[PDB]
C-alpha cells in the first residue's frame, strides 16, 4: 500500500524576546537511518518581518510555506500593500492548515516576528490548524528534550529565591538577544547529543524592527 | 481537559483547565479553552483543538452576521443550534468537539451542551473532557441556585482543581468566567500548582497529600 | 432585440448608462467626510402618510467600522449589502482584523459587471460607503453599477445630486467638525427635498473611530434640525 | 457552440393558432396518398411508391414499416421525418414496455408513445414539429384489431377506415360508401386497391404500390419451431406478385 | 446569435397580461364544449366531440374524458396531445401520494399540482404554455364531491357548475338559471345535456358526438363509482331526457 | 495507489568545481529477474540538464515524454528558446517536483526517485532530488535507493561540505563516481555491469557517455574461501 | 449599422463593430505614456478626477515584482485582465520557479481578449493596457488592444490626445533609448512626453502617476509628493 | 438552459417588465390591511362576475404562512401560490435551524427578496403580485403589517390597500385612520376595514372577506352573516 506521508526529522525552536524574536532550526534532512542533506534550510523569511518553519514531513512543509508566502503576496495586491501583522498571519495559516483537516499537512509549524506594539511574538500550530501565541516553543523530533529546559531557563519554573525555601519564586526578568541565542545553541547542542535525527548545522533567524538577520553554527555530524 | 459551566441566580459560571496533550507528552501548559464569541456569548472547548477553534470561530462569524441582518443579538438557543447543525454536515467524518455555549439573552441566562454527534442539550449544569467525572462530584454536592457570585466563582474554580489533581490529562491553570446580563466578565488565570497549596491550607482539604 | 453586454458607438455599455438614469430618479443621499468622522444622511420619501416612516431603511450597517447609504432601486441593494457584510466578516475570520474600507468597496464593485446572457442586468442602485480604518483613516466612497468607485471628501447621489454637489463644492473644507458636517447634510437635504424636512422624513447617521457606525434617533436629529433653523435665522 | 435555442419555436398567435403545426399539416397535404381500412379479421394499410427516378431501386425505400410483430405503420408527408420516427417507435416499444412487461405493447399504447414524441417536438426548445401524419395498424389480444391516425400536433384518433395526404378528401368519401362492419380482410384489400387507384396517375402495379396487412399469425415467418404459444407475426408485407394477382380480379 | 428568433413566451404586455396565456385561451374557446355539474349525491361530466366522421371508431375513442384515478376524472378542452402530457403527470402524482401516505389523494391537492405545472410554463423556461383547460370532477372524504377548473395561466377555482371550451358565456348563463343547490344527479344529467343541446354549433346533438361520465355514491354502500358512458348508453340517456 | 513492476535501481551524482556528474546503470528489473539490459535512465533536457530517474520504468517513460513535451512547449512563440529563455535545470526540476507532489496528493503517485543535475545560466551548479512523495532536498552529493546507503559515503569523502566543491576537479569526481558504480555492482543484487554517465560542465558543456562497463574488479581472493566455518577442502 | 448588435457578426467589409466600439472607450480614457531604455522601463499616467471633492482614479497596476501595466478605458476590465496577469505571473513562479517573460505575458493577454471577440453572449474588453517589465532579455514595453493585438515597442501612448506624446517619442527615439543607468532622466523624458498631450490642465501633485521597473529595480508606483520632484 | 434576460433597463432608466407586473397587480381584486391597537384585520374583495362558485373549496384569498403570520395578495393568482409555498417552506426552515418562528419583518424580507431575485435573473419574468403580510411576532403584542411589490421593495404600514381601485380606498383610509388613536377594539378595526371596502366593492354580500389576526396565534375568518351585520350597521348610520 502507498503511504503518502514520511518523516524528514529535524527540530525547530522559537523564542520571543521583549522587542525581538528568534526562530531556529537544524539543517539536517533525513529518511529512516540515512542522511539526505547536511544543509537543507528549514526556516524561511516570508516577508513583512515574518519568519516561518514547517517541521515534520518536508514535502508538506515546503508546500505550506510556499502557500503562505503566496498568501502574503496576494494580501499586498488585495489590500493596498498593507503590512501583514503577525496575528493576522497566524489566523491565515490556521485556515491553510484546516483546508486539509481530512488529509493533513503533517507538520508542526512555528512563526515568529513582532506584534503591532513592537514586542516579540511567537505563534505555534499543530498539523490541523490550532494555534496560539506563545513565549517559548520547541517543535519536531527533539521537542520533548528541549521544552522542559526552556520552562526552566526561560520562564524560571521550579526555581525559587534562596533563603526563602519555596516561599518566594524567582522573578521573571526579561532576556536579551545575546542571552537567548546562548540558550538556543545549548538547546541544539544537547539535542544533537541525544537525538540521532538532529545535527550537522544550526541556522537561526533573528527578527527586530531593523529587519531579519541570520546566524549559522556548526553541529556534530555523526 | 476538564471544562464546566453552570447556571445560577446571578447568571452562569464557566471554568476550564489549560492543559494540552500529545499522548503522554504535555504539549501545552497554558491553552485558552474558552472563546469569546461576543460580549454576551462564551464557548468552552474539549476534544480536537483544531476542531474546537475552527468551528467556534466560525460560529462567531455566523452569530455576528445574525446581529447585522436582524439588528438584534442572537439567542443562546439559536447560537447553539447553528453549531450543532454544522456538526451534522461532517457527521461521521471524524470530528471531535465537545462544548458548552454559555450566555445571557431575553429568557435570562442560557447554557447548552453541544458535541460532534450533533447533540444539543439544555441544562443548568454541564462538564466535559477527560476529567469531568471529578468536577461533577464537587459540583453536585455543593451546587445551589441560591449561590453568591463569590461562592459560585469559587465552586467552579474548586471543581476544576479537583479534576486537575486526579486526571493526568487535566491541569496547568484555571480560567474563570462569569456571565451577566451586562456581558461576561473574565476572572483571571489561576495556576493550579499555586492554587492547590493555597486551597489545601485554607480549606483543609487534600489531607492525603503532603505539603 | 440586442445584447445586454452591448457597447454603444461612443464606447459605453448601454445597460450601465441606463441604470444610471434609474439612480437619478432615486431619493437623495448625502455623505460628508471629516477628520472627526464621516456623516451619512438620506431622504426617506414616504409615498403616503399611512406608511410608517421608521421602516424605511436606506441607511445600513455593514460592519462596526463601515456604514452605507443607498439611492435608486433600493431593492437591488439588499444582495449587495448581504455580500458586503459577508465579505467584511469573512475577512475578519481569515485575518483576525477589520477590513479596509477600500477593499470592502472593491469587493462590492466586483459584483457590478457580473451581468450577461450571473445576473441578467446591472444593479439599479448607487451606494455611498463610509467608514474608518487605521491605514487611511476616515473615508467616503461612491460605488456605481459600472464597477467604478471614486473616493470623495463629500458626495451627493440621487435626484437632487447636481444641485447638492455644487453646494458641497462651496461648503466643504478640510477643518470641518462632526457637528458642522451634521448641520451641513441637514441644510443641503432641506434644500433639495420636495417636502419640508423633519425628523420623520429624513435620517442622519455617522461613523466615528470610538463609537463606530451609528444611526441617529429621531429625537437626536430633531434637535439638530432645531439648531439648524436658529443658526440660519441668526444672520 | 452549445444548443442555444432553449426556447419554443412553435407559439400561439393572436388568433389561437399554432402556426408550425398548421404548416406541418400543409406539408402532409402535399405528400403522397396513403390509407388504412379495418376489417373484422384484419387491417390493411397501403400507399403509392412514388419513385424519384427510374434508376432508383424503389424496393430499397420502404414506406410501410414493421414496428412490432403485430403492429405496422405507413405515412404521408416528409419521408426522412417518418424514417426517424419509425426508429424511435421501434425502440420505445422495447425500452418503455417490452423490457418491463416481457411482451410487445398493445397498438393504442405504442401509438400513445409515438404521439408523445411528436407532441414534444411541438413544445420543446429549438425544434420544429414532425412533418408527417402516421397511420398505425395493429393487433393485440385484449383490444383485437385497430387502426390509428397520428398528426404533427401529437393528436391521435382511432378509425374504421381513413386516408391521409394528397387525395384524402376524395378517398375518405370513397371509403364511406364501401365500408361496413362485416368486411373480411380480402374485401378490405380489394377496397384499398380500388381507393388507391383514384389518386395514382402513372403505372399501377405491384412494383409501384406498397401494401401490408395485420391479419392471421404467420408461423412460417417466425423463424423457429418448438414453442406452442409463439405462433408468429400478424404483420405481413404483400409481395409484388401477390398484389398483381388481386389486380386481375379488380 | 439565437436571440434573434426568440418569441419570448413568458413576458407581460404593457397592460399586465401574459400574451401566450391569452392566446392559448383564444385557442381553447374554439374547442368542443365541456360541462361539469355538481349535485348533492354525485357529479356529472358532459362533453362534445368536435365535428366527427361516420368512419371514426367511437367505442374505442377518447378525446374529452379521462380517468386520473378511481375517485377523480377530468374533462378536456383544447389540444388533446398537450392534455395527455399533463394527464399522465397527474396520474403519477396521485400514485406518489398514495404510496407516501397510504391514502387516496385529496382532489384539491392534485388540482393544485397540475395548476402549478401550468404556472411554471408562464413564468420561466421560455416554452409555450399548454393549450388546455381542465374540468376536474372528484371525491374525497374531507369536502365530498368537488368540481374544479384550471386554465393555461395555472389559475384554478372551485364550482357548483361550470363549462369550458366553446360558448362558455352562453352555457354559463343557462346553468346559472336552472341550477339549484338541492339538485340531484339525474336532474344534473338532464341539465348538462340540455345545455349542450342549446349551445352546440352542430345542427342536432346525437350520441356519436358526445362523451359522458358520472361520479356517483350510487355504488353499493359508502363508496364511489366512476362511470364512463358507452356509445349505446349515451344513446339511451338522450332518449330518456327527450332530446332525440 | 499501485505497485512498481519494471524497476530501475540507484542513480548517483555529485558536484565538482565547474559542474555536476550523474550516472545510472542500464538495467530494467522485473522483480528478481534481470529482464531488460538496454534501458537508458539518464535523460538529457537541452544541453544544460540531465534528469536521472530510478523506480518504475513505465512511470519513467511517462516523465521522459513530459520533458520532451516541455522542450517543445518552451520553443512555442519564443525567439530566445536556444538562448536567454532556454530551459534551466531549476525550471525543469520545479516542474517535476510540482507534478510528483500533486500525484501523491491524489493518492496516485509516479513511483520514482529523480535527480535533476545541471548547470544554470550564471554558471552555478544545480543538483536536487525529488521522489514519489514530493520530498525534495539538495546536497553536494545525491543518490537514490542503494546509492544513498553505499555511494554517498564514498562521494562524501571527496566533497564533505560546500567548501570542498571548488577543490574537486572533474577527473577526481568522475573517478569517484565510477568507483561507486563498481561498489554498487558488487553489492546491489538489482544492478548491472553496464551503465551510462553524464557530465555537465559550465565550460565544456554536456558530455554524455554510453556503454560504460565496470572494470578492474577484485574476485581472485574468492579461490581461497572454503566452506562456511570448519570445512578445509 | 445592422452588423454592430453583437461581437459574433462581421460587417460586409469584414469589420467587427463591437470591437471597434470597445476601441473607442480607450480614446475617451485619460492619457497614459510608456517608454523604455536598455536598463529601465517607465510608465507615466495622467489620472482623472470626477470633481474637486473626488479622488483621482488610479491608472497603474502592479502584476509582479518585475512586471506591471497602466490602463486607459473601463477600469473594471483592467482589474479583470491585471488579475489574470497576476495569476499567470504567479503560476510561472510556483510551478516552474521562473519569472514570466513579458513577451509571453502579451501572448496570454492577446489570447484571452480574442475569445471574447469570437463567441456569442460575451463582449470585448473595453480597455487598453501598456505593460512594462524587466526579464531575462532586458527591459520591455508592450501595447495591448482589446481587439487582441499586442505590440512590443520602444515607446508609446494611449488615451485621449495620445497622438501628441506618440509623435514626441517618435522624435526622441534615439535619445531616450540611450538613457541607461539613469532612472530620473528616463522619467523626465516620460513626463515631458505626456506633457505634449495636455490641454488647459497641467501636471499637479495628485494628478500625476509614475511607475518604473529595471535591472536592480522592482516595479514600484509613485504618487502624491513622491512625484513632486518631477513636476 | 433558457438564460434570456427578460427584465432589462430602458433608455429612460425603467425596467418595463417590473412595471408591467405592477399593472397585473392593478388588475387584481382589492386587498386591504388595517392594524388596530391589539389586532390586525385583512380585508379582501371577491369579484361577483363568478357565481355558481363552490366557496368551500375555492382557494381563499388570505393564506396562513405560519400559525402567527398571514399573507393576502393582489395580482396573478397562480403566481401568488409560488410565493406562498416558498414562504411556508422558509417559515418551517427558520423554526428548524434557529428554534424561533419567523418575525413578520423577516418573513416579509424573504418574500420581497424572492420577488427581487426574479427581476434580475435570466430566463424568468417578475411576479405579477403585491402582498400584504400581517401578524404578531412571538411573545409580542405589537401588531405588524407589511407590504411587498414585484420590484422587491417592502415597508411597514399603519394601514394599506392594494389591487384595483386601491387609490380610492387608500384615499378613504388616509382621512379616516388616526395614528394617535388607532381602532382600539376588534369591532372598530373590522368596521373600518369593511367601510373602506364598501367604497369600492359593489354589493356587501359575498364580495367581502374579512380575516382577524390577534396576538399569540389567534387567527379566525369571519363568516358571511357576521360581515353582513357590519354592512347593515354601516349603511343605517349613513342614512342621516
Ligand atoms: C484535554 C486536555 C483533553 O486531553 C482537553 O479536552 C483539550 C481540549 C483543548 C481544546 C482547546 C485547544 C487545546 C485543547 N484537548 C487536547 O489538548 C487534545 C486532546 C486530544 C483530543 N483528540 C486528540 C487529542 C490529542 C492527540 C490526538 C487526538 N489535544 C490535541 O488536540 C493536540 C493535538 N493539540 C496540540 O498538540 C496542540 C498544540 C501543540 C498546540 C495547540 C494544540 C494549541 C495551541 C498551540 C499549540
Ligand atoms: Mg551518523
Amino acid at each position: 500500500q502507498f503511504n503518502p506521508y514520511g518523516d524528514n526529522g529535524g527540530t525547530i525552536l522559537g523564542i520571543a524576546g521583549e522587542d525581538f524574536a528568534v526562530l531556529a532550526g537544524d539543517t539536517r534532512n533525513i529518511t529512516d537511518y540515512s542522511i539526505n542533506s547536511r544543509y537543507e534550510p528549514k526556516v524561511f523569511d516570508c516577508g513583512d518581518n515574518i519568519v516561518m518553519s514547517a517541521n515534520g514531513f518536508a514535502a508538506d512543509g515546503d508546500a505550506l510555506v510556499k502557500r503562505f508566502k503566496n498568501s502574503v503576496k496576494w494580501y499586498h495586491f488585495d489590500h493596498n500593500d498593507k503590512k501583514l501583522s503577525i496575528n493576522s498571519a497566524a489566523r491565515n495559516i490556521q485556515h491553510l492548515l484546516y483546508s486539509r483537516r481530512f488529509f493533513p499537512y503533517y507538520v508542526y509549524n512555528i512563526i515568529a516576528g513582532l506584534d503591532e506594539d513592537g514586542k516579540g511574538a511567537v505563534y505555534s500550530f499543530d498539523p490541523v490548524g490550532s494555534y496560539q501565541r506563545e513565549q517559548c516553543r520547541a517543535g519536531g523530533a527533539a521537542a520533548s528534550l528541549i521544552m522542559p529546559f526552556l520552562d526552566n531557563q526561560v520562564n524560571f519554573k521550579n526555581q525559587y529565591e534562596p533563603g526563602t525555601n519555596g516561599k518566594v519564586k524567582k522573578p521573571l526578568k526579561y532576556l536579551s538577544v545575546e542571552e537567548v541565542i546562548k540558550l538556543v545553541r545549548d538547546s541544539f547542542t544537547s539535542a544533537t547529543e541525544r537525538h540521532i535525527q538532529v545535527g550537522d548545522g544550526l541556522e537561526i533567524l533573528i527578527v527586530t524592527k531593523d529587519g531579519v538577520r541570520k546566524e549559522f553554527y556548526e553541529l556534530k555530524r555523526d | 481537559t476538564t471544562t464546566l459551566a453552570f447556571k445560577f441566580q446571578h447568571g452562569v459560571i464557566a471554568a476550564v483547565d489549560s492543559r494540552a496533550s500529545a499522548g503522554s507528552y504535555i504539549s501545552a501548559l497554558r491553552v485558552n479553552k474558552v472563546i469569546e464569541i461576543n460580549p454576551y456569548l462564551l464557548g468552552t472547548m474539549s476534544g480536537c483543538a483544531a476542531d474546537c477553534q475552527y468551528w467556534e470561530r466560525l460560529l462567531a462569524k455566523e452569530c455576528r452576521l445574525y446581529y447585522l441582518r436582524n439588528g438584534e443579538r442572537i439567542s443562546v438557543s439559536a447560537a447553539s443550534k447553528l453549531l450543532s447543525n454544522m456538526m451534522c454536515q461532517y457527521r461521521g467524518m471524524g470530528l471531535s468537539m465537545g462544548s458548552m455555549i454559555c450566555g445571557w439573552d431575553k429568557k435570562g441566562p442560557g447554557l447548552y451542551y453541544v458535541d460532534e454527534h450533533g447533540t444539543r442539550l439544555s441544562g443548568n449544569m454541564f462538564s466535559t473532557g477527560s476529567g469531568n467525572t471529578y468536577a461533577y462530584g464537587v459540583l453536585d454536592s455543593n451546587y445551589k441556585w441560591d449561590l453568591s457570585v463569590e461562592d459560585a466563582l469559587y465552586l467552579g474554580k474548586r471543581s476544576i482543581l479537583a479534576a486537575a489533581h486526579r486526571d493526568a490529562y487535566s491541569g496547568g491553570s484555571v480560567n474563570l468566567y462569569h456571565v451577566t446580563e451586562d456581558g461576561w466578565i473574565y476572572h483571571g488565570n489561576h495556576d493550579v500548582g499555586e492554587l492547590f497549596w493555597k486551597v489545601k491550607e485554607e480549606e483543609g482539604s487534600f489531607n492525603n497529600v503532603i505539603g | 432585440d440586442r445584447g445586454v453586454s452591448t457597447f454603444s458607438p461612443e464606447g459605453r455599455l448601454f445597460q450601465v448608462e441606463y441604470s444610471l438614469e434609474a439612480i437619478k430618479l432615486g431619493s437623495t443621499a448625502i455623505g460628508i467626510a471629516t477628520k472627526e468622522g464621516v456623516v451619512l444622511g438620506v431622504e426617506k420619501r414616504a409615498t403616503s402618510p399611512l406608511l410608517e416612516s421608521d421602516s424605511i431603511e436606506k441607511i445600513v450597517e455593514i460592519d462596526r467600522h463601515i456604514g452605507c447609504a443607498m439611492s435608486g432601486l433600493t431593492a437591488d441593494a439588499r444582495s449587495m449589502i448581504e455580500h458586503a457584510r459577508t465579505a467584511a466578516v469573512t475577512h475578519n475570520l481569515y485575518y483576525d482584523e477589520d477590513i479596509n474600507v477600500e477593499s470592502l468597496t472593491q469587493s462590492v464593485c466586483d459584483l457590478a459587471l457580473r451581468f450577461g446572457e450571473l445576473m441578467s442586468r446591472p444593479f439599479g442602485v448607487a451606494l455611498l460607503i463610509a467608514g474608518h480604518d487605521a491605514d487611511d483613516g476616515y473615508q467616503l466612497f461612491h460605488a456605481e453599477p459600472s464597477g467604478t468607485f471614486y473616493r470623495y471628501n463629500a458626495k451627493a447621489i440621487g435626484s437632487g445630486s447636481e444641485g447638492a454637489q455644487a453646494e458641497l463644492l462651496n461648503e466643504w473644507h478640510s477643518s470641518l467638525t462632526l457637528k458642522e458636517a451634521e448641520l451641513l447634510v441637514l441644510k443641503i437635504l432641506k434644500q433639495v427635498m420636495e417636502e419640508k424636512l423633519d425628523e420623520n422624513n429624513a435620517q442622519l447617521s455617522c461613523i466615528t473611530k470610538q463609537d463606530g457606525f451609528k444611526i441617529y434617533d429621531n429625537e437626536k436629529t430633531a434637535e439638530l434640525i432645531k439648531e439648524l433653523k436658529e443658526k440660519e435665522a441668526a444672520e | 457552440m452549445t444548443d442555444r435555442y432553449s426556447f419554443s419555436l412553435t407559439t400561439f398567435s393572436p388568433s389561437g393558432k399554432l402556426g408550425q403545426i398548421d404548416y406541418a399539416l400543409t406539408a402532409v397535404k402535399q405528400g403522397v396518398t396513403s390509407l388504412g381500412i379495418k376489417a373484422t379479421n384484419g387491417v390493411v394499410i397501403a400507399t403509392e411508391k412514388k419513385s424519384s427516378s427510374p434508376l432508383a431501386m424503389s424496393e430499397t425505400l420502404s414506406k410501410v414499416s414493421l414496428l412490432t410483430p403485430d403492429i405496422g405503420a405507413v405515412y404521408s408527408g416528409m419521408g426522412p421525418d417518418y424514417r426517424v420516427l419509425v426508429d424511435k417507435s421501434r425502440k420505445v416499444a422495447h425500452t418503455s414496455y417490452k423490457r418491463i412487461y416481457g411482451e410487445y405493447p398493445p397498438t393504442k399504447l405504442l401509438v400513445s408513445e409515438v404521439a408523445k414524441i411528436m407532441q414534444e417536438a411541438t413544445q420543446s426548445g429549438g425544434v420544429r414539429p414532425f412533418g408527417v401524419s402516421l397511420l398505425i395498424a395493429g393487433h393485440d389480444e385484449f383490444n383485437g384489431f385497430s387502426l390509428y391516425q397520428v398528426d404533427p400536433s401529437g393528436s391521435y384518433f382511432p378509425w374504421k377506415a381513413t386516408a391521409i395526404g394528397k387525395g384524402s378528401v376524395a378517398a375518405k368519401t370513397f371509403l364511406e360508401k364501401r365500408w361496413n362492419d362485416e368486411l373480411e380482410l380480402e374485401d378490405a384489400i380489394h377496397i384499398a386497391l380500388l381507393t388507391l387507384k383514384e389518386s395514382v396517375e402513372g403505372e399501377f402495379n405491384g412494383d409501384t404500390i406498397e401494401l401490408a396487412i395485420i391479419g392471421d399469425e404467420n408461423p412460417d415467418l417466425l423463424g423457429y419451431t418448438g414453442i406452442p404459444t409463439d405462433k408468429g407475426p400478424r404483420f405481413r408485407k404483400l409481395t409484388s406478385q401477390e398484389i398483381n394477382d388481386r389486380l386481375e380480379a379488380l | 446569435g439565437s436571440r434573434r428568433y426568440d418569441s419570448r413566451t413568458t413576458i407581460f404586455s404593457p397592460e399586465g397580461r401574459l400574451y401566450q396565456v391569452e392566446y392559448a385561451l383564444e385557442s381553447i374557446s374554439h374547442a368542443g364544449t365541456a360541462i361539469g355539474i355538481m349535485a348533492s349525491d354525485g357529479i356529472v361530466l358532459a362533453a362534445e366531440r368536435k365535428v366527427t366522421s361516420t368512419l371514426l371508431e367511437q367505442d374505442t375513442s377518447t378525446e374529452k374524458l379521462y380517468k386520473l384515478n378511481d375517485k377523480i376524472a377530468v374533462a378536456v378542452a383544447g389540444l388533446t396531445a398537450d392534455a395527455e402530457i399533463l394527464i399522465n403527470t397527474a396520474r403519477i402524482h396521485a400514485q406518489n401520494y398514495l404510496k407516501t401516505y397510504n391514502e387516496d389523494i385529496p382532489v384539491e391537492i392534485l388540482v393544485r399540482r397540475l395548476s402549478d405545472i401550468k404556472q411554471g410554463y408562464t413564468q420561466h423556461g421560455g416554452l409555450r404554455p399548454f393549450g388546455v383547460s381542465f374540468i376536474y370532477a372528484g371525491y374525497d372524504d374531507r369536502y365530498g364531491y368537488q368540481l374544479y377548473t384550471s386554465n393555461p395561466s395555472g389559475n384554478y377555482t372551485g364550482w357548483k357548475a361550470i363549462s369550458v371550451g366553446a360558448n362558455t358565456s352562453a352555457a354559463q348563463t343557462l346553468l346559472q338559471m336552472d341550477y339549484k343547490d338541492d339538485m340531484k344527479v339525474d336532474d344534473a344529467i338532464e341539465l348538462a345535456l340540455k345545455t349542450l343541446s342549446k349551445t352546440t354549433d352542430s345542427s342536432a346533438l346525437t350520441y356519436d358526438r358526445l362523451e359522458f361520465a358520472t361520479i356517483r355514491k350510487g355504488a353499493n354502500d359508502g363508496e364511489v363509482y366512476q362511470k364512463i358512458f358507452k356509445p349505446q348508453e349515451i344513446k339511451d340517456i338522450l332518449v330518456k331526457t327527450g332530446i332525440t | 495507489t499501485q505497485q512498481p513492476i519494471v524497476t530501475g535501481t540507484s542513480v548517483i551524482s555529485m558536484k565538482y568545481d565547474n559542474g555536476v556528474i550523474i550516472a545510472a546503470d542500464n538495467l530494467g528489473s522485473y522483480g528478481s529477474l534481470l529482464r531488460f539490459n538496454g534501458v537508458e535512465r539518464l535523460i538529457p533536457v537541452g544541453d544544460n540538464t540531465v534528469v536521472g530517474i530510478s523506480g518504475d520504468i513505465s512511470d519513467m517513460q511517462h516523465i521522459e515524454r513530459l520533458l520532451k513535451d516541455l522542450v517543445t512547449e518552451n520553443a512555442y512563440d519564443n525567439p530566445l528558446a536556444d538562448a536567454e529563455e532556454a530551459l534551466e535545470p531549476s525550471y525543469i526540476f520545479e516542474y517535476l517536483a510540482t507534478v510528483m507532489y500533486q500525484r501523491r496528493s491524489k493518492m496516485n503517485p509516479l513511483w520514482n526517485a529523480i535527480i535533476v543535475a545541471g548547470v544554470q545560466s550564471n554558471g552555478d551548479q544545480f543538483l536536487r532530488y525529488v521522489n514519489l512523495l514530493g520530498v525534495t532536498y539538495s546536497s553536494p552529493t545525491l543518490a537514490t535507493g542503494f546509492g544513498a546507503h553505499m555511494a554517498n559515503p564514498l562521494l562524501r569523502k571527496v566533497v564533505d561540505r560546500e567548501s570542498d566543491i571548488p577543490k574537486t576537479t572533474v577527473q577526481v569526481a568522475e573517478e569517484a563516481i565510477v568507483n561507486a558504480m563498481r561498489v554498487l555492482y558488487y553489492r546491489d543484487a538489482r544492478s548491472s555491469r553496464n551503465f551510462s554517465l553524464a557530465i555537465i560542465d559550465k565550460n565544456t558543456g554536456l558530455t554524455f557517455k554510453k556503454n560504460l562497463q565496470v572494470e578492474n574488479m577484485k574476485w581472485d581472493f574468492a579461490k581461497d574461501i572454503k566452506g562456511y566455518g570448519t570445512q578445509k577442502i | 449599422n445592422n452588423y454592430d448588435g453583437d461581437t459574433v457578426t462581421f460587417s460586409p467589409t469584414g469589420r467587427l463593430f463591437q470591437v471597434e466600439y470597445a476601441l473607442e472607450a480607450i480614446k475617451q480614457g485619460s492619457v497614459t505614456v510608456g517608454l523604455r531604455s536598455n536598463t529601465h522601463a517607465v510608465l507615466v499616467a495622467l489620472k482623472r478626477n470626477a470633481d474637486e471633492l473626488s479622488s483621482y482614479q488610479k491608472k497603474i497596476i502592479k502584476c509582479d515584482e518585475h512586471m506591471g501595466l497602466s490602463l486607459a478605458g473601463l477600469a473594471p476590465d483592467a482589474r479583470v485582465l491585471s488579475n489574470y496577469l497576476r495569476q499567470q505571473c504567479n503560476y510561472s513562479s510556483l510551478v516552474f520557479n521562473r519569472k514570466l517573460a513579458v513577451e509571453r505575458a502579451g501572448h496570454l493577454l492577446c489570447d484571452k481578449a480574442q475569445k471574447n471577440t469570437q463567441s456569442y453572449g460575451g463582449r470585448p474588453y473595453g480597455v487598453g493596457l501598456l505593460i512594462i517589465g524587466y526579464d531575462k532579455s532586458g527591459a520591455h514595453l508592450l501595447e495591448f488592444q482589446p481587439s487582441g493585438n499586442v505590440t512590443e515597442l520602444y515607446g508609446t501612448a494611449i488615451g485621449a490626445r495620445s497622438q501628441g506624446a506618440k509623435t514626441y517619442l517618435e522624435r526622441t527615439l534615439d535619445t531616450f533609448i540611450k538613457i541607461d543607468g539613469n532612472p530620473d532622466e528616463l522619467i523626465k523624458a516620460g513626463v515631458e512626453a505626456i506633457s505634449q498631450s495636455l490641454r488647459d490642465e497641467s501636471l499637479t501633485v495628485d494628478n500625476l502617476s509614475i511607475a518604473i521597473v529595471g535591472k536592480d529595480t522592482p516595479f514600484t508606483i509613485y504618487d502624491g509628493e513622491a512625484v513632486a520632484k518631477y513636476i | 438552459g433558457y438564460d434570456r434576460a427578460l427584465s432589462i433597463f430602458s433608455p429612460d432608466g425603467h425596467i418595463f417588465q417590473v412595471e408591467y407586473a405592477l399593472e397585473a397587480v392593478k388588475r387584481g381584486t382589492c386587498a386591504v390591511g388595517v392594524k388596530g391597537k391589539n389586532c390586525v384585520v385583512l380585508g379582501c374583495e371577491r369579484r361577483s362576475t363568478l357565481k355558481l362558485q363552490d366557496t368551500r373549496i375555492t382557494p381563499s384569498k388570505v393564506s396562513k404562512i405560519d400559525s402567527h403570520v398571514v399573507l393576502s395578495f393582489s395580482g396573478l393568482n397562480a403566481d401568488s401560490r409560488i410565493l406562498i409555498e416558498k414562504a411556508r417552506v422558509e417559515a418551517q426552515s427558520h423554526r428548524l435551524t434557529l428554534e424561533d418562528p419567523v418575525t413578520v419583518e423577516y418573513l416579509t424580507r424573504y418574500v420581497a427578496g424572492v420577488q427581487q431575485r426574479y427581476t434580475q435573473s435570466g430566463g424568468v419574468r417578475p411576479f405579477g403580485v403585491s402582498t400584504l403580510i400581517a401578524g404578531f411576532d412571538p411573545r409580542d403584542d405589537e401588531p405588524k403589517l407589511y407590504q411587498t411589490e414585484p420590484s422587491g421593495i417592502y415597508s411597514s404600514w399603519s394601514a394599506q390597500t392594494i389591487g384595483r381601485n386601491s387609490k380610492t380606498v387608500r384615499e378613504f383610509l388616509e382621512k379616516n385612520y388616526d395614528r394617535k388613536e388607532p381602532p382600539a377594539t376588534v369591532e372598530e378595526c373590522v368596521k373600518l376595514t369593511v367601510r373602506s371596502l364598501l367604497e369600492v366593492v359593489q354589493t356587501g354580500a359575498k364580495n367581502i372577506e374579512i380575516t382577524v389576526v390577534k396576538p399569540d396565534s389567534d387567527i379566525v375568518a369571519l363568516s358571511s352573516e357576521e360581515i353582513n351585520q357590519y354592512v347593515t350597521q354601516i349603511e343605517q348610520e349613513k342614512q342621516e
